[PDB]
């Protein structure tokens, strides 16, 4: 799963991805997404 | 005499009062713009200052002495002073109402000299008298250190961080529920970040959870040989099948399906299939009922339960009436706070830089949120002075006229008798 | 409270006034904060001692301060708070949230599984089965409820064991929660509610009840209120009132009281019928106290005989 | 299933396939 804030970001960067409506830790966050 | 100080932290000039870091100016600023970002605070928050737009204010000679013609007449220079600002009265109060998201809101007065149009800051009148024009203003993110005075007591100064830093006497501020004594106050959200912060991540794990409810997904198992790059291309024909199936498929009238199916004589089962992915177990606590209670503990924070609850029939938004709504009484006591503030500042800076020195002042008054129930005071009145108790007088009769929405009649013209039958 | 006296002395002095007439007065604090308080100092035998500090020294006397005591019943400066007997449903409610909080952080059914053969998972396996992990990783982490959500599986009954080598599924719990933290919330914080008497915040305004303290129907948290401000009272007579009283002179024996109205006024169609029902039968005597009462009862001031209402402008 | 963007829009080139109602992501689209 997603625990590692690192892989995390690693993953949030590839292109080739689907643009989730929400995510966990979205809403604790100003600038969203 | 002072014995005694108000040492709350005295950290560093910045105002370490709440043993929250999360809630302290630095960052409390921040947390204040995400919590209103909930339509349970929002609408909380708002409501409280549609009703503080809502009434209107009006400069009044004291309880006392209504009949002097010197107090009258200052009264006249002071309601058509409010209306000279640039801004109107109405928009001042609406940039006072930062007051509920922060607890306060300081707003360094702006004094036009000399009336006449002139320039600077140009105003009707001509009277070559001071008044007030622009700034209020401000905004509670530019404020990052607040003066003090050498034993911390009495020390209402800030500065505006280029930097503007403002003496003590050149601004109002606005304390919400002032307690220590101290700049900031206690902003309403204070009271509130608990239930905000629990019910704002079960919400969040509620839409993952939907995101994340494969349950009925197609899945489709194949043997290994068939997926690769090296298969036949009968095989890789068919895995290319397999992928628009999975693309494409819906619940039309020609859904269906014409599957292989081989049952292994070894293992004795089958090496294809088509199944819906199926779970288990249930999800162990019920969101829905979660969130609901906490929306309601937001709401009783704020008293606000009459956005959920409605309107009732017992309950009413008007301050003279006898049963007055929580929420309507609340905002009477920031109406009020409004009002001391009026003390020190701007009427009192007014009146004693255009001199004069009375021992009497000038105060402001504001009106009713709504007209109280008339049935229960035409009720009261008309069964009542028949017995006698109440003294006819123009108070009795213009406040009962003033319910309806009229003015205190002229004698000059009375309603005519020929017609009357 | 720590009472800061004061004196006009026609303005110009440290602490300015408006009333030129010099006499003595209060500025300043009041004000003053609990937790600087460090040690309250006794007095022999322990009887009216109420001097304390506020950490040369910072050390303040008895008569200087007002001190206003909640439910003083043995004569302890700090009395009693309202929050010590609500302290035990409070913690009961904090923590059961706090795991319920956790719990629900923690609800990992229906989470995908995979179940991969050891020899997929490694550094030195074959280039392709490290690209099928990686492959693995991207569903995991970004698979969702679409509408083209799918799976292309693949699958082998190894002849032995007589079971599946890879294996996607969905994680599932195979029991329920033994207590039902929604119910025990409620009950701790309709407990906590009940320690403050304050039911009028969550069922709402009863037709039972109301906030006037003159009225007959006063609810319970109004009474409560009352004793506070009555506590309030009582304590600023004996208190500054009186110092102020006898330091600035005078020494009469009649002190003048500080008197509080009501919160909302009493229901008015009541007091209406009240009136009507016992004036006009005797009873109860018009005059001027009756006139001012029931107008002010209105919001109004005793009426003004010099302007009466016309006589032209009626009927 | 769609677990890459490049090869959703690939697969929206297809020009014999069926057209759904609705589809993930025409809620936030200006121009559907």
């Amino acid at each position: 799963g997603g625990i590692n804030q690192c892989d995390i970001d690693m993953r949030r960067q590839n292109p080739c991805s689907v643009k989730k409506y929400t995510e966990y830790g979205d809403a604790v966050r100003y600038y969203g997404r | 005499g002072e014995v005694g100080s108000l040492g709350l932290k005295v950290r560093s000039g910045r105002i370490y009062e709440e043993p929250r870091q999360a809630l302290r100016f630095p960052e409390s600023i921040k947390t204040f713009q995400l919590m209103m970002r909930d339509p349970s605070v929002a609408a909380s928050v708002n409501i409280i200052k549609m009703f503080v737009r809502k009434v209107n204010w009006r400069f009044v000679p004291p309880k006392g002495k209504e009949k002097d013609a010197k107090m009258i007449e200052r009264a006249n220079f002071f309601n058509s002073l409010m209306n000279d600002m640039e801004h109107d009265w109405a928009d001042f109060i609406n940039s006072v109402m930062s007051f509920c998201t922060y607890g306060f809101c300081v707003n360094e007065k702006v004094y036009k000299k000399r009336q006449g149009k002139k320039g600077k800051y140009p105003s009707k009148y001509n009277d070559g008298l001071i008044g007030w024009a622009k700034l209020p203003i401000r905004n509670q993110t530019t404020l990052d250190k607040w003066y003090f005075d050498s034993d911390y007591r009495k020390v209402i100064g800030v500065r505006q961080n280029l930097t503007r830093k403002l003496p003590r006497s050149k601004f109002l501020l606005f304390k919400y529920d002032d307690e220590y004594g101290n700049p900031e106050g206690r902003s309403p959200l204070l009271n509130a970040y608990v239930p905000w912060k629990y019910k704002v991540q079960i919400e969040e794990f509620e839409a993952v959870g939907v995101s994340r409810d494969l349950v009925g997904m197609p899945k489709i198992g194949l043997p290994p040989d068939y997926l690769g790059e090296d298969a036949e291309p009968e095989k890789k024909a068919f895995v290319k099948y397999c992928q628009e199936v999975v693309n494409d498929l819906i619940a039309n009238d020609r859904a269906g399906l014409i599957w292989p199916r081989f049952i292994d004589p070894e293992t004795k089962e089958d090496i294809f299939e088509f199944s819906l992915v199926s779970r288990q177990g249930a999800k162990a606590y019920d969101t829905g009922s979660i969130i609901d209670r906490y929306s309601k503990q937001i709401m009783m924070a704020f008293m606000s339960d009459v956005l959920a609850m409605g309107q009732s029939k017992y309950g009413s938004f008007s301050l003279a009436d006898s049963k007055t709504s929580l929420l309507a009484m609340s905002v009477d006591i920031l109406l009020k706070q409004i009002k001391n503030v009026i003390n020190r500042d701007l009427v009192a800076q007014t009146y004693a830089l255009n001199m004069w020195d009375d021992e009497e002042h000038v105060e402001i008054v504001y009106d009713d949120i709504e007209t109280p129930d008339i049935e229960s005071i035409g009720s009261y009145v008309q069964k009542t002075v028949a017995v006698g108790a109440m003294e006819v007088d123009k108070a009795l009769s213009d406040k009962l006229r003033e319910h309806i929405g009229l003015e205190p009649a002229d004698e000059s013209k009375p309603v005519s008798e020929n017609l009357s039958p």
